[PDB]
RNA sequence: ACGAGACUCUGGCAUGCUAACUAGUUACGCGACCCCCGAGCGGUCGGCGUCCCCCAACUUCUUAGAGGGACAAGUGGCGUUCAGCCACCCGAGAUUGAGCAAUAACAGGUCUGUGAUGCCCUUAGAUGUCCGGGGCUGCACGCGCGCUACACUGACUGGCUCAGCGUGUGCCUACCCUACGCCGGCAGGCGCGGGUAACCCGUUGAACCCCAUUCGUGAUGGGGAUCGGGGAUUGCAAUUAUUC
């Protein structure tokens, strides 16, 4: 029976993936991953050390549904609400060079490639594993 | 037979006093598994008193102005206070509910025009809608009051609300109003 | 031939667009054509909001100016030389028509 | 005069080098579709060019 | 053809040129009688035709 | 001193790193044209201290441009600056290389007070 | 009502009494037993789950505003 | 989380020139100082490789100083430069956070050294009205009356 | 849409796509005996919600709300 | 008879009609996926194609035209049993919002909207016009319209998931919206296209909200005023701080 990304809490799902590149460490991580402030709109530096790789999970995650997307479309997905003090909350995108990153950092691991339009696409085997931990966690919450 | 929230079966509550036998809205006709459904119980009048009371709570709860689109966010309230209730007591959150309204719904209150000496002229009964209408309404800011500065949080901060109006204790900040206005109004009879 | 030529007009009163769109369909079938229906784009409105007012004195009141602009195509697999004539005969002072040729 | 200094500010960007098509006024423009033209005027000639008062 | 005029702006510019057309022919022909244009334009040969009540002067 | 070093290595220094000891805005200003007007204000600036005599303060020269950085090539200099009524008279000293002519000349004085009138209920 | 301001990793002295009577009631939230004591309210959830990793609470809600605890089956 | 009080727990501390109250969050408490925000403190914890989730006060003895040599020399110890209070200095040029009442009288240095050459700035400073361009019709009036 | 508005239109569509299948392919006695219980309670699982929205007036922020008149 | 109403636009209903390669939906043929011991018409796909002419049809979804539909119509109750009102059934809808708007009036505002204008003033050391700098912000105070808060119906970090109006490259006029790849922590920068537009931005991956963590009732991880330093962008010029 199954087992794809969709019928498997997300919530869930991004948690057990980022522990699988934990696990398994070959995402290249950047000297900075201590130093980002990680999507301007937002202060106090994102509280988990490893947040380079719920990232990374997340981003995995989100293009294997909405494929075909580059570093601005990863941005806008983390933008969040930037609360300008005095003046009325707006929206702000997140920081450029930590989607860059990890979009190149996968890959490194060649779960995404470049496409004949803009942005990039997760290839055969890179969704493949997606597919495995989604098997992995759903036995896991299902007992 | 609806087990609302899987649980708290309808067929066990009972209401007292006959005025709020047709207003009290358990009943298993209108027995919903959760208090959320815009069916425009506002936009004529009288419906509200068929209107779901767990609905009515949870609606009533929504309102302090920095909360007014958490309709979902007062279903959470609802159901985890529920939770404590039913923790507390081990009977039904429902009847404990109905038991606490008709204790804590004023029925006399004052209203006139001439010379108002404390609160106004003349006592005057309620009916059988303000009446179980306001007495939502201090359970209501009986939990928001208390909950503003205190480390508990609304879901005990209703529940030992309810608890203490149902059963009669002068201590809930919503019974304690409720006597009060009945004796302004015997003050001014 | 036999072209994909397709014909398209916008305006912004649609009582002559109906009209004048169904005189181009029929002439299409009196020339026994593979002609493909009238499709008809979502109207575009313009929502020019003014102060009503030319000095500043009111009782801040405005002015909703509205415009729509209507735009529909039709469709053909007939040679050029052989619908000129019909896309000509039809005129319509009030109305926006353009052609393009088979490839695009 | 002469002509090197007659028109030495620039007449780029900003309210000086816009104004209305009518009046030659710089205020209560409204370059919105390029009209280009101010309240006013555009109010005065809004049935010519065809904004209706629909609702 | 390199530069064309976006559609909205378009029937703007028909508009306006309407706008101003009947304006001056307002001033021009006062004493003749305007009494309104009305213009007929084609893709390329537009026409204008005054409504003058004395047409002959 | 000026940034750690000191103003002899200032004045013989050239533009294409005076933008790093420059903060943002007065690096980004140098790094776009400097155009003909300012130009000259050195110039006359320059023919201002040559025709100072020894161990004297050179003439006051006037302008309008209170808009200028201030460069190390024409400190020590009597540069009266318009602000609006008159030139105000401002002498030029090592620290304020990251400054402006503007920002000396006040352009008003400053309100002391007076009695509310008809106003103020 | 003027302040407490008094919590440290509560004591050897005040531990021997939650864990003799928390057990022993059936309200238990975070907040009330932050009450109850003295406890200010992050330990006591560390506190809670301390207890939970006892076996001897049984938790019923596990909300993130609200992480209801209860007592034992008892008989 | 344990049995009795940590022995060594400090309530009140000594670091620098002031009292950091023990019982407030290591990345919370370090903060208290002047010169060093919720940024500051975070960055200069890691760099100090200590966990977030204690307290100031059990914080022992080798982690007190090791964060004192982390955020009086960021440069050396790999804080980035784009985190520094006093960056290009007005008068050394050196990209150097300052942490105490060096930073009172750093503050205090431009205030006199905007004062001494007579910039609006300064003159504003000295006058106590705003000096960033605000509008003054209406608002700061608590500060005469 | 939005969360809670998609959330209706689902439950909305499946009872009257489970009706329409249960009306075509089989008795519709059937579904005289279905569409019955689901209207005694909850009508909104087929009638849709007529009520959109109100525009916004150009005197206050809202659409019924007025800016705050002051007069003293 | 004018005004009200009627009227026009708009919102809701039509699985009824006309049509959709600038909207698509199913079915199909694939291609990757996954459980596979085999299942198997298992399901995932905003991955591909199905008008280079079938390799399939169709309009439910989207769009917009023609229409229809609602009228106190039906049922009861009240009412002179009149005009109507109340309640109920069936119904998408039993009062959707606007636009227009009479007789007139007011020394209402506008000569600083106009090559609208009477009269007066000025007209070469200009009250014409241009150029440079300052000012319209300037602060013992009073008032108004607002925004942010006074927090644990909450902030913080992380994750999941959703819209609708409408705009977009220029008469003047140079100034457009921007995907993607790379560098930068951000601000941004550099190349590389697309779009005069239901084609590209854009499936508009918006906020709130939702789900986990920390805080713990402390002017506190609230609040973000004032205030120092540094970096970018716009411009010819950013100091009295343009903006970030
Ligand atoms: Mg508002
Ligand atoms: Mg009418
Ligand atoms: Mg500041």
């Amino acid at each position: 029976p199954g087992v794809t990304v969709k019928d498997v809490n997300q919530q869930e799902f991004v948690r057990a993936l980022a522990a699988f590149l934990k696990k398994s460490g070959k995402l290249k991580v950047p000297e900075w991953v201590d130093t980002v402030k990680l999507a301007k709109h937002k202060e106090l530096a994102p509280y988990d050390e490893n947040w380079f790789y719920t990232r990374a999970a997340s981003t995995a995650r989100h293009l294997y549904l909405r494929g075909g997307a580059g570093v601005g479309s990863m941005t806008k997905i983390y933008g969040g609400r930037q609360r300008n003090g005095v003046m009325p909350s707006h929206f702000s995108r997140g920081s450029k060079s930590v989607a860059r990153r990890v979009l190149q950092a996968l890959e490194g691991l060649k779960m995404v490639e470049k496409d004949q339009d803009g942005g990039r696409k997760l290839t055969p085997q890179g969704q493949r594993d997606l597919d495995r931990i989604a098997g992995q966690v759903a036995a896991a919450n299902k007992k | 037979d609806i087990k609302l929230f899987g649980k708290w079966s309808t067929d066990d509550v009972q209401i007292n006093d006959i005025s709020l036998q047709d207003y009290i809205a358990v009943k298993e006709k209108y027995a919903k598994y959760l208090p959320h459904s815009a069916g425009r119980y506002a936009a004529k009048r009288f419906r509200k008193a068929q209107c779901p009371i767990v609905e009515r709570l949870t609606n009533s709860m929504m309102m302090h102005g920095r909360n007014n689109g958490k309709k979902l966010m007062t279903v959470r309230i609802v159901k985890h206070a529920f939770e404590i209730i039913h923790l507390l007591t081990g009977e039904n959150p429902l009847q404990v509910l109905v038991n606490a309204i008709i204790n804590s719904g004023p029925r006399e209150d004052s209203t006139r025009i001439g010379r108002a000496g404390t609160v106004r002229r003349q006592a005057v009964d309620v009916s059988p809608l303000r009446r179980v209408n306001q007495a939502i309404w201090l359970l209501c800011t009986g939990a928001r009051e208390a909950a503003f500065r205190n480390i508990k949080t609304i879901a005990e901060c209703l529940a030992d609300e309810l608890i203490n109006a149902a059963k009669g204790s002068s201590n809930s900040y919503a019974i304690k109003k409720k006597d009060e206005l009945e004796r302004v109004a015997k003050s001014n009879r | 031939a036999i072209h994909r030529i397709r014909i398209t007009l916008t305006s912004r009163n649609v009582k002559s667009l109906e009209k004048v769109c169904a005189d181009l369909i029929r002439g299409a079938k009196e020339k026994n054509l593979k002609v493909k229906g009238p499709v008809r784009m979502p109207t575009k409105t313009l929502r020019i909001t003014t102060r009503k007012t030319p000095c500043g004195e009111g009782s801040k009141t405005w002015d909703r100016f509205q415009m729509r602009i209507h735009k529909r195509l039709i469709d053909l697999h007939s040679p050029s030389e052989i619908v000129k004539q019909i896309t000509s005969i039809s005129i319509e002072p009030g109305v926006e028509v353009e052609v393009t040729i088979a490839d695009a | 005069g002469h002509q090197q200094l007659y028109w030495s500010h620039p007449r780029k960007f900003g309210q000086g080098s816009r104004s209305c098509r009518v009046c030659s006024n710089r205020h209560g423009l409204i370059r919105k579709y390029g009209l280009n033209m101010c309240r006013q005027c555009f109010r005065q000639y809004a049935k010519d060019i065809g904004f209706i008062k629909l609702d | 053809m390199a530069v064309q005029i976006s559609k909205k702006r378009k029937f703007v510019a028909d508009g306006i040129f309407k706008a101003e057309l009947n304006e001056f022919l307002t001033r021009e022909l006062a004493e003749d009688g305007y009494s309104g244009v009305e213009v007929r334009v084609t893709p390329t040969r537009t026409e204008i035709i005054i409504l003058a009540t004395r047409t002959q002067n | 001193t000026y940034r750690g070093v000191d103003l002899d290595q200032l004045l013989d220094m050239s533009y294409e790193q005076l933008m790093q000891l420059y903060s943002a805005r007065q690096r980004r200003r140098l790094n776009r044209g400097l155009r003909r007007k300012q130009h000259s204000l050195l110039k006359r600036l320059r023919k201002a201290k040559k025709e100072a005599p020894p161990m004297e303060k050179p003439e006051v020269v006037k302008t309008h441009l209170r808009d200028m950085i201030i460069l190390p090539e024409m400190v020590g200099s009597m540069v009266g600056v318009y602000n609006g009524k008159t030139f105000n008279q401002v002498e030029i000293k090592p620290e304020m290389i990251g400054h402006y002519l503007g920002e000396f000349s006040i352009t008003y004085k400053p309100v002391k007070h007076g009695r509310p009138g008809i106003g103020a209920t | 009502r003027d302040k407490l301001n008094n919590l440290v990793l509560f004591d050897k002295a005040t531990y021997d009494k939650l864990c003799k009577e928390v057990p022993n009631y059936k309200l238990i939230t975070p907040a009330v037993v932050s009450e109850r004591l003295k406890i200010r309210g992050s330990l006591a959830r560390a506190a809670l789950q301390e207890l939970l990793s006892k076996g001897l609470i049984k938790l019923v809600s596990k909300h993130r505003a609200q992480v209801i605890y209860t007592r034992n089956t008892k008989g | 989380m344990s049995l009795v009080i940590p022995e060594k727990f400090q309530h009140i501390l000594r670091v620098l020139n002031t009292n950091i109250d023990g019982r407030r969050k290591i990345a919370f408490a370090i903060t208290a100082i002047k010169g060093v925000g919720r940024r500051y403190a975070h960055v200069v914890l890691r760099k100090a490789d200590i966990d977030l989730t204690k307290r100031a006060g059990e914080l022992t003895e080798d982690e007190v100083e090791r964060v004192i040599t982390i955020m009086q020399n960021p440069r050396q110890y790999k804080i980035p430069d784009w985190f520094l209070n006093r960056q290009k200095d007005v008068k050394d040029g050196k990209y150097s956070q300052v942490l105490a009442n060096g930073l009172d009288n750093k503050l205090r240095e431009d205030l006199e050294r905007l004062k001494k050459i007579r910039a609006h700035r300064g003159l504003r400073h000295f006058w106590g009205l705003r000096v960033r361009g605000q509008h003054t019709k209406t608002t700061g009036r608590r500060g005469r009356t | 849409g939005g969360h809670v508005a998609q959330i209706y239109a689902i439950r909305q569509s499946i009872s009257k796509a489970l009706v329409a299948y249960y009306q075509k392919y089989v008795d519709e006695a059937s579904k005289k005996e279905i569409k019955d219980i689901l209207i005694q309670y909850d009508r909104t699982l087929l009638v849709a919600d007529p009520r959109r929205c109100e525009s916004k007036k150009f005197g206050g922020p809202g659409a019924r709300a007025r800016y705050q008149k002051s007069y003293r």
